[PDB]
């Protein structure tokens, strides 16, 4: 059978500076044949591809801050930042690379606490607002090629019956 | 010294279609890496497509592409390939490249990705016997409701972005 990742909580709701914990479970044992626990931390952020943080559990990969730290065995891991920065938040995906099929969790949204109105905004430094402003632009062209995807779509079936007469 | 990882070939396709997806490396010995291909579905799940040893010897598929995907690559090109054939619906995603570091992890860098959307299996029934003034008129209408939705999209995230300016001007 197919390992299943299952991660938790859905969603993490955080203030900078914060500390963050999330969890990931798998369906069974995922010790790789040749010993090693192929379990790997990704980041991804809107519109954007994954980023590697951490893979065989513990380790950091390259250019990761401290802040960031993976532990586990068995069945029970777990990701945890320190001190949470602007530049963390997005969807952490925990991924199993030792039993074929390889597969995925289904994901974790690290969030802001941003109230009922935009007062959070305001504790933030200029920098970090400038990398939120940015970070738009990717999820906006994303959203626009799905719509342009969409169009192709509904115009190929009058293509082919305008070409079929 | 500059990693690079370009995917290229997506698009549109039928049920049962087909598409070749490229992916052109550079900034690192391509040939010393196997390589694979990882989906993002529509619903933000990620599924490992495909993966492929740094010589070609080896190949990898779950079973959910075997038999109808095949990964490819040209290390004298610095090119990665998926062959996807007998395409099905679930298979509408964004497609990325990504290199691995063999024994260590499995997904080291990352391209930005390159779109297939597999297309409905009907719409077509309707559309046949209809005149060509009205397929023809039905092709015009459709760019302006696109443009619209496009539009429409650059008026929601320029609603996203004001508070964000708001607080940069209140500094």
């Amino acid at each position: 059978m197919d390992v299943l990742m299952t991660q938790t909580p859905l969603s993490l709701p955080v203030s900078l500076g914060d500390q963050a914990s999330i969890s990931c479970r798998s369906s069974q044992s995922i010790v790789h044949s040749n010993g090693n626990t192929y379990l790997e931390w990704y980041l991804q952020k809107p519109g954007q591809s994954p980023k590697l943080l951490i893979y065989k559990v513990s380790n950091r990969f390259s250019g990761v801050p401290d802040r960031f730290s993976g532990s586990g065995s068995g069945t029970d891991f777990t990701l945890k930042i320190s001190r949470v920065e602007a530049e963390d938040l997005g969807v952490y995906y925990c991924f199993q690379g030792s039993h074929v099929p390889w597969t995925f969790g289904g994901g974790t949204k690290l969030e802001i606490k941003r109230g009922s109105d935009y007062e959070f905004l305001k504790s933030w430094t200029v920098e970090d607002l400038q990398k939120r402003l940015l970070a738009l632009d990717p999820m906006m062209e994303q959203e626009i090629e799905e719509i342009r995807q969409k169009y192709q779509c509904k115009r190929q079936p009058i293509l082919d019956a305008i070409e079929a007469k | 010294m500059e990693v690079q990882l370009v995917e290229s070939g997506g698009g549109l396709v039928k049920p049962g279609g087909s598409l070749k997806l490229s992916c052109a490396a550079s900034g690192f010995t391509f040939s010393s890496y196997a390589m694979s291909w990882v989906r993002q579905t529509p619903e933000k799940r990620l599924e490992w497509v495909a993966t492929i040893s740094s010589g070609g010897s080896y190949t990898y598929y779950p079973d959910s592409v075997k038999g109808r995907f095949t990964i490819s690559r040209d290390n004298a090109k610095n090119t990665l390939y998926l062959q996807m054939s007998s395409l099905r619906s679930e298979d509408t995603a964004m497609y990325y490249c990504a290199s691995a570091y063999d024994g260590s992890y499995y997904f080291d860098y990352w391209g930005q990705g390159t779109t297939v959307t597999v297309c409905s299996g009907s719409d077509y029934e309707f559309l046949k016997s209809w005149t060509v003034e009205d397929l023809q008129k039905r092709l015009l209408a459709l760019d302006p409701m696109m443009e619209q939705e496009i539009e429409e999209i650059r008026q929601k995230y320029q609603s996203k972005r004001q508070p964000i300016l708001d607080a940069i001007e209140a500094k």
